[PDB]
């Protein structure tokens, strides 16, 4: 090869172009590559003024702009990939300050202006102040009237521009009034998204359903069902959480003669002592008075090892010998002996804390008619959509946004149903309902609703006070849901909340809204599977030009997607909800339907959909040539329908990897003071990045000097209180040192849980560190989701279609390869 | 075919149905604000 | 200097030529291509100090007014001068006729969904490739 | 050893042979491809110092210079100087206003776009290998 | 021993090739591929000595001079022998004009163009082996 360049290029270029091409080939670059990429780059030093400054920055910064191309390796068909990406840097956009300035205090006017209107209307307050027969005779006008117009806007025929312009303004006003907090503004958006829904769901049952062939007709209905369950669904959602309560605890009488004695009950099956451990150790810290506080634990393995765990922590184990009920039966047979006016329920794994038993007892002592009041529950174990997809502290988990807003919601209209545990139940009002509902799975709902029917009211409070393990395998946590899903049936089945006396209509619409989550599988089965009606079979599902389609379908997402990002903020980051919900909805859906008349078992439904997209999708791609020019954008808006699909499968799959886990204490990654004292009066501070059941982390400012063999002190401050353990230096790798917490005594292990575990200041840090729902960063972050579920299929299916997903995910990979990067 | 005539005084004014959707909505989350404002402090207190 | 970082672009210019486009494109326009074009190499000239970036963009919003006055329809200078007197004259319900005969609603909507898409697709793309590319297309197609 | 340093263009004349180029393509000028072709290889022939190189921009001034006057269809320089008197007894204003009446701005305002757009694009196209391209192929096409 | 780095290419000459390939294309020389490959091959030897390598300078240009000048169809030797004393009373100007008209500055404009292209192709691509590779097929074809 050199003899052939020689032959063509003098000695010193001919050296440079060797070296060149060398540097090429040292990349692990093949014969034809290297040779075709210095072609390419001899024809650019031609072109392009690569010796001009501007571009000697270009190089210099060719990684960032460039992400997708490899320098050192040169590839075939580089040169499409960089006239792609620069065409796009010529696209893209790229004295700001004054500007940002302007806009930020632009902002901040924004926001404020609400705060500066409720000043002067509170001020001058003077709302109802007027005469009753008056103010109703002039409430009733003014709804009408607003309505009229309601209607006017609803259902007016409109042209493509009319409605398009219609779209720009009321999107205008959906993200003008996004941008203002408070609880009025959430009730704007709730209102606007009603009429623009009610828009469009007439637009498609007036002007849309084909009524012109017996087969697109059958299809046209099961869509527009599907498209009212949801509508359905996400009105009574709105009712749902209109407004939360807010709640706020109440300061307990000053003195401690007239508070009350709190029976704990910690119920166990098949839990082992590692995890009830911590509990029943932060349960000891709990700052109540010990002459009127009663910790319970039962077991109903009958093991002895509880027996003297309570014995030597000094709290109360009852076992009983006939298990029936499971929990319901359990928590029955310890109340059953429980001399106490409350009875607390907590999980065999939510950790309580210091700061509960006081601040939500207040209102059991002001509202005398209260009867429970559950209290939130956090997660600090990455449940199975965290670890699996690598999204631990990055999206919250899935009861966070119920957990956070819609049972604050739902304190507004006193529906507010007991949890499983973390909450309060007055013994009084127990005693009249008979205890924990035994006859159906979900004891809790049941239990709830029958408080409810009986007059006595229910509360809840916001603030994180119980931290748990969140599930460790994709299928128990589908058993989870699926289990919340069977019991809701069951109650149903049993006793109608709808149907009933002594209890408000709000109540059986929270309860209702509450079932209406546990019935959404079929109505995702139809959505996803809708497409295929068009590409598949030749059926015009719904009647219209495309570009109606696109101009009604598109602002009812738009809106709801606004008005539930706005009120459901930090909690549930957008598109998400529809992963969890096609995740669950093949194995809920069996149960409530026979009510109503890689894995061999969990991603078999995945496969079967995805082969059946990939079809629809090759089929679309056939059409989209042999079709006459006219019907061309109804394919397109089919295969983007289908794209959306194909993420959320791929979602879903990307979902059931069961990854690596071999830490036997689940590590809470917080920041706490802590120091280390050495045998010669000096002391190293240290940064503690996270702790655990039975170690620690920290990270010296300097690793002065320490060994694997040396004994350390570590010193642990809580308020102004110094606490001494042993600790053993287990991990040295440089800035990160290891440390494991040997089995200890009881009152060690307390003031340990106590200095780590249960203290209430962790969760509210945490939750401030919740990334802001945002749909852009949730859209390559989903697709990059996607993509993993499909390469991950490609690697653990079966041969036959192993081969299939691993061409299509190799065409999907080399397209991307393409596609222009920022 | 009142609602005809009606629809036609503004099948082409999307603009002027839009303004008054919005001027309906204020008056209606007013009114909501107002009876939801009611119902907390009456369950509350 | 080594790379010229003078090249900003036509920042607010570009409504400026995006509602010349939109009145040319709804027929009122005597649309002067030369001119549009040496406007914009006007805007886009790069110029080292930030003080003659200023005063330029002053400079060029006078001339930018007279060019879009240049571009429309309306009667010159002249027919003002010589009927501003009239005008005084005249009764005030002549000129609150003649002023809501002006004024076409629906020009002002779309000016003003136009500014908003603007204000979007400015935060997003850059515009000034976008302007300078169809003003060399439609001198192009005119000096052809 | 930057012995290519000696071989780097001619920027500050592609604006002149783009000039003459578009003049060309406007049928204003009178082309001759040989000399243009000669010149370029002036320019992009080297010389051994940055002062000689200097020396060479500072004798082809003049030079250039007078390939763009004759290239136009100008009369000869020497006409004018035999007619100076003649022309000084015309009247002045005369003269004035013909020389006001003959500049075309149009051609003013596509020089000064196309220098907009020179200096615009010497990063991502390299305007002595064009011109010189865009100079051979004309010459070929004057050969055969 | 190092015969092999004495292989720099026919170098200087290559100029004096291309010149010849140039008037022979333009018909102004009547080429012997005898006389010139001869020249070529006497060029070829290569010869460690540096002192040696001057000497053959100093035989080549004279022997390059006079290949230059018998190629030309030029009057021989014995026609401006018999003729001097009549064209050496005559004005320079007589003769320069003539060389002028015979030899246009046509083939001047390609020789400067054609140095500078063999300066700047002397620096990428081996100029010796194309010029031996197209004089072989010179000879070549003459001798069929
Ligand atoms: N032998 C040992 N090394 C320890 C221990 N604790 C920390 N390290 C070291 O510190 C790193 C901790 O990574 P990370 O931030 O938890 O982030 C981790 C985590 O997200 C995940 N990961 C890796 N191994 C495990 C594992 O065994 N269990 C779990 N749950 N995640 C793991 O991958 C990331 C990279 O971890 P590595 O590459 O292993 O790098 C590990 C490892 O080198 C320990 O108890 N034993
Ligand atoms: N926070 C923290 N704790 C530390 C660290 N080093 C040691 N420990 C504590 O000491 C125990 C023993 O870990 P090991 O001897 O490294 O033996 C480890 C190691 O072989 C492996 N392992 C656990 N986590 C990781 C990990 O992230 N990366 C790797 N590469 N191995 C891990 O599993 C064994 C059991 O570890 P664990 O169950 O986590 O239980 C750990 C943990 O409680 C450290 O850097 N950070």
């Amino acid at each position: 090869m050199s003899i052939l360049t020689r032959w063509l290029l003098i000695p010193p270029v001919n050296a440079r172009l060797i070296g060149r091409y060398r540097d090429y080939r040292r990349h692990g670059a093949s014969a034809f590559s290297a040779t075709l990429g210095c072609f390419w780059m001899i024809l650019a030093w031609i072109f392009i003024p690569l010796e001009h400054p501007r571009w000697q920055r270009i190089r210099a910064e060719h990684k960032n702009l460039y992400p997708h191309i490899n320098a050192s390796r040169p590839r075939p068909l580089d040169p499409v990939r960089y006239l792609i990406q620069t065409c796009w840097l010529l696209i893209g956009a790229s004295a700001f300050s004054g500007l940002q300035n302007i806009r930020g205090r632009y902002h901040q006017w924004m926001n404020e202006l609400p705060e500066r209107v409720s000043h002067k209307t509170q001020h001058l307050d003077e709302l109802g102040h007027l005469s009753a027969g008056a103010r109703r005779l002039i409430l009733g006008i003014i709804v009408t009237f607003s309505l009229i117009l309601a209607l006017i806007c609803v259902t007016q025929p409109f042209n493509p521009l009319a409605q398009f312009i219609f779209l720009m303004l009321l999107w205008g006003v959906a993200l003008i009034v996004r941008r203002m907090p408070g609880r009025f503004s959430a009730l704007m958006l709730i209102v606007l998204s009603l009429t623009v829904s009610c828009r469009y769901i007439w637009w498609r049952y007036t002007s849309t359903l084909n009524w012109d062939d017996p087969v697109s007709l059958v299809c046209g209905l099961i869509l527009l069902f599907a498209e009212t369950y949801a509508w359905i669904v996400l009105v009574l959602g709105y009712f749902q959480v209109v407004w939360p309560l807010n709640r706020q605890p109440v300061p307990l009488p000053k003195d401690m003669s007239l508070w009350p004695s709190v029976d704990i009950f910690v119920p166990t099956y098949n839990e082992d002592l590692n995890v009830v451990k911590n509990t029943i150790y932060a349960s000891l810290g709990i700052d109540w008075p010990k002459d009127k506080l009663n910790i319970w634990i039962l077991d109903d393995g009958g093991r002895e090892e509880f027996r003297q765990f309570a014995q030597n922590v000094g709290v109360k184990y009852i076992a009983r010998t006939t298990h029936e009920h499971a929990k319901a039966g359990n928590i029955n047979n310890a109340l059953k002996y429980a001399k106490g006016e409350f009875v607390s329920i907590f999980d065999c794994d939510h950790v309580p804390t210091r700061s509960f038993l006081q601040m939500t007892m207040g209102w059991f002592l002001k509202e005398k008619q209260l009867a429970m009041m559950q209290t939130p529950h956090h997660f600090f174990s990455p449940d199975p959509f965290e670890r699996n997809l690598g999204r631990f502290r990055k999206t919250p988990n899935e009861g966070t946004l119920f957990y956070g807003l819609v049972q604050d919601g739902n304190d507004m209209w006193d529906a507010t149903f007991f949890c499983g545990s973390c909450a309060v139940i007055r013994r009084k009002p127990l005693d009249e309902i008979g205890g924990i509902a035994v006859e159906t799975v979900t004891e809790d709902a049941h239990t709830s609703l029958r408080l409810h029917r009986r007059g006595y009211t229910s509360a809840y409070m916001r603030i994180p006070q119980a931290a748990g393990l969140a599930t460790e395998s994709l299928s128990a946590h589908i058993g989870q849901r699926i289990r919340w899903a069977r019991g809701m049936v069951q109650i149903f089945r049993l006793d109608n909340p709808l149907t009933g006396k002594g209890l408000k209509f709000a109540q059986r619409l929270c309860y209702v809204n509450a079932m209406f989550h546990f019935l959404s599988g079929i109505p995702r089965l139809i959505f996803l599977t809708a497409p295929l009606a068009f590409l598949l079979l030749h059926a015009y599902i719904i009647y219209a030009p495309a570009l109606m389609i696109a101009l009604f379908v598109l602002p009812h997402m738009i809106h709801a997607s606004l008005t539930n990002s706005k009120i459901q903020g930090k909690y549930r980051h957008s598109f998400w909800s529809e992963i969890y919900e096609t995740v669950l909805a093949w194995y809920i859906a069996p149960p409530t339907l026979v009510a109503l008349i890689v894995d061999w078992v969990i991603s078999r439904p995945y496969i079967f959909l995805v082969l059946l997209n990939l079809v629809g999708v090759a089929v679309g791609i056939w059409r989209y040539f042999y079709g006459p020019p006219t019907e061309m954008l109804t394919v397109v808006v089919s295969m983007v329908w289908v794209f959306y699909n194909l993420i959320v499968l791929g979602g879903a799959v990307a979902v059931s990897v069961e990854s690596k886990q071999v830490r036997r204490s689940h590590r809470v990654e917080m920041t706490m003071p802590a120091a280390i004292a050495r045998e010669d009066g000096h002391l190293f501070s240290c940064t503690v990045q996270d702790f655990s059941d039975g170690g620690l982390g920290i990270k010296i400012n300097g690793q002065a000097q320490i060994l694997e063999g040396q004994k350390v002190n570590l010193l642990l401050k809580r308020g102004q209180q110094e606490y001494v353990f042993p600790t053993q230096v287990a991990r040295v790798m440089g800035n990160e040192v290891g440390l494991k917490l040997m089995p200890l005594t009881t009152q060690q292990h307390i003031d340990f849980v106590q200095c780590t575990f249960a203290r209430a200041d962790t969760w509210a840090l945490w939750q401030d560190s919740y990334p802001e729902d945002k749909p852009l960063e949730s859209l390559l972050d989903i697709l990059k989701l996607g993509f993993r579920g499909y390469r991950h299929l490609a690697e653990f299916a079966p041969s036959s279609v192993k081969g299939i997903f691993r061409v299509l995910t190799s065409l999907v990979s080399w397209v991307v390869s393409f596609i222009p990067r920022r | 075919p009142w609602f005809e005539r009606l629809w036609y005084a503004l099948a082409n004014h999307p603009i002027l149905l839009a303004v008054l959707a919005a001027i309906s909505v204020i008056l209606l989350a007013w009114v909501l604000w107002r009876l939801l404002r009611i119902i907390s402090r009456r369950r509350l207190n | 200097s080594s790379l010229w970082q003078y090249w900003r672009g036509l920042s607010g210019w570009n409504f400026y030529f995006l509602v010349k486009f939109g009145l040319l494109w709804a027929g009122y326009l005597n649309f002067h291509p030369l001119l549009n074009l040496v406007f914009a190499a006007f805007l886009l000239m790069p110029l080292p100090r930030y003080s003659l970036h200023r005063l330029r963009h002053w400079i060029a919003l006078p001339i930018g007014f007279a060019l879009f006055w240049h571009d429309t329809w309306l009667p010159g200078p002249e027919s003002i001068m010589s009927q501003g007197s009239q005008v005084a004259g005249f009764s005030t319900d002549y000129l609150i006729d003649l002023v809501t005969r002006f004024i076409n609603w629906q020009m002002i909507g779309a000016i003003f969904v136009l500014l908003v898409a603007w204000l979007f697709l400015s935060q997003w793309i850059r515009i000034t490739v976008f302007v300078v590319a169809i003003l060399l297309w439609l001198n192009v197609l005119t000096l052809a």
